[PDB]
């Protein structure tokens, strides 16, 4: 069994710039090494072959070097259609493939949009309370979301969600999503989500006290 | 040009069998190796069988052994897959690929893929949704702006399309993919961002539509008081 | 019969 690992899992870059992509096999694989470009929604597309030869209609800023057991994929300069997964993939001994190494967008820092929704009447009644916590057109990605409840934090019952890149601004928006019976909600009073970000000079936190909504 | 086209993909119980295929056109089907891949979030890409041009030679991951069988009909430029057996680790996104031309290479890639489909292994029933409204208040104000939206809870199976004011509001929207929850069953949700002068003159209506269980729901998104 | 030899037809 041969293992592909590839570096670096995501990186973050403008367009224009020159970006390089490692991928090492735990054991020689000669040249018999393929780069695959993936794009959300879409199948994987073959850019390199043979460690070193662009497939046909694939833009000659993409290169690819190595031999054995290192190789590496090179973007010379960055256009917003690179902007996606690429996967490394041996041919040698059966057919392995890399974990992936995502692309993102940089753009400016956007300091995130935060609010809260309380559980509507016509839920509470069902016996589930579904709390819901909106953090809208930020970047970096990378916001992190706390449910406080009485000033305590929640594990489980909390599942996240977050948009692709979007196409115009190069924002991401993110929604948590709390959900808790009847019976648990109507045991605490406060209930909040702190967020933390970038573009946020301190952590910002929404709440509500169960009733005054 | 050369595209391969798969399906037979969708929700299945545990412990069934199912047919996939793959449709082959731009090229000469019957003198090309062929393969299928598969993708999840658990098991990243991970290749499944390879099938000589002839039907002859087969070969199969160690995952899928003894419960896949990888077939093709040269006459109908189709490839199959058939997987038996099924369990909750082959959900994933079933691509059929076509091996590299012949050359003086001793080893063998490939080139070109299709577009996927769907393999789910889920016990759920299919359900309608339960549209829930997400109201404005003064906790989802920022500025002059105001959020609001509805949340599409406990579905099964994907997908659902939500619509506000019929199509004609096309701007603020953010409809978030869905998660998997616990249960099995499916919730998303979608908001958007209005001018909070105008919670009181416009009316903001989500239109959710989930074909499989045939259920158009209308939610209208008042303000709370809070 | 090796699984990454040529799998085409010539």
């Amino acid at each position: 069994d041969i293992q592909m690992t590839q570096s670096p899992s995501t990186l973050s870059a403008s367009v224009g710039d020159r970006v390089t992509i490692t991928c090492r096999a735990s054991q020689s694989i000669a040249s018999w090494l393929a780069w695959y470009q993936q794009k959300p929604g879409k199948a994987p597309k073959l850019l390199i072959y043979k460690a070193s030869s662009l497939e046909s209609g694939v833009p000659s800023r993409f290169s690819g070097s190595g031999s054995g057991t290192e190789f590496t994929l090179t973007i010379s300069s960055l256009h917003p259609d690179d902007f996606a997964t690429y996967f490394c993939q041996q041919f040698t001994s059966y057919w392995t493939f890399g974990q992936g190494t995502k692309v993102e967008i940089k753009r400016t820092v956007a300091a995130p949009s935060v609010f809260i929704f309380p559980p509507s009447d016509e839920q509470l009644k069902s016996g589930t309370a579904s709390v819901v916590c909106l953090l809208n057109n930020f970047y970096p990605r990378e916001a992190k979301v706390q449910w406080k409840v009485d000033n305590a934090l929640q594990s489980g019952n909390s599942q996240e969600s977050v948009t692709e890149q979007d196409s115009k601004d190069s924002t991401y928006s993110l929604s948590s999503t709390l959900t808790l019976s009847k019976a648990d909600y109507e045991k605490h009073k406060v209930y909040a989500c702190e967020v933390t970000h970038q573009g946020l000079s301190s952590p910002v936190t929404k709440s509500f006290n169960r009733g005054e909504c | 040009q050369v595209l391969l086209v798969e399906s037979g993909g969708g929700v299945v119980q545990p412990g069934t069998s199912l047919r996939l295929s793959c449709v082959a056109s731009g090229f000469s089907f019957s003198t090309y190796g062929m393969h299928w891949v598969r993708q999840s979030p658990g098991k990243g890409l991970e290749w499944v069988a390879i099938i000589w041009y002839d039907g002859g030679n087969k070969f199969y991951a160690d995952s899928v052994q003894g419960r896949f069988t990888v077939s093709r009909d040269n006459s109908k430029n189709t490839l199959y897959l058939q997987m038996n057996s099924l369990r909750a680790e082959d959900t994933a996104v079933y691509y059929c690929a076509k091996a590299y031309r012949t050359s003086l290479d001793k080893k063998y890639g490939m080139d070109v893929w299709g577009q996927g489909t769907t393999v789910t292994v889920s016990s759920a029933s299919t359900k309608g949704p339960s549209v829930f409204p997400l109201a404005p208040s003064s906790k989802s104000t920022s500025g002059g702006t105001a959020a609001l939206g509805c949340l599409v809870k406990d579905y099964f199976p994907e997908p659902v399309t939500v619509s506000w004011n019929s199509g004609a509001l096309t701007s603020g929207v953010h409809t978030f993919p869905a998660v998997l929850q616990s249960s099995g069953l499916y919730s998303l949700s979608s908001v958007v961002t209005v001018p909070s002068s105008s919670l009181g003159t416009q009316t903001y209506i989500c239109n959710v539509n989930h074909k499989p269980s045939n259920t158009k729901v209308d939610k209208k998104v008042e303000p709370k008081s809070c | 019969a090796n699984p990454n030899v040529d799998p085409n037809a010539n």
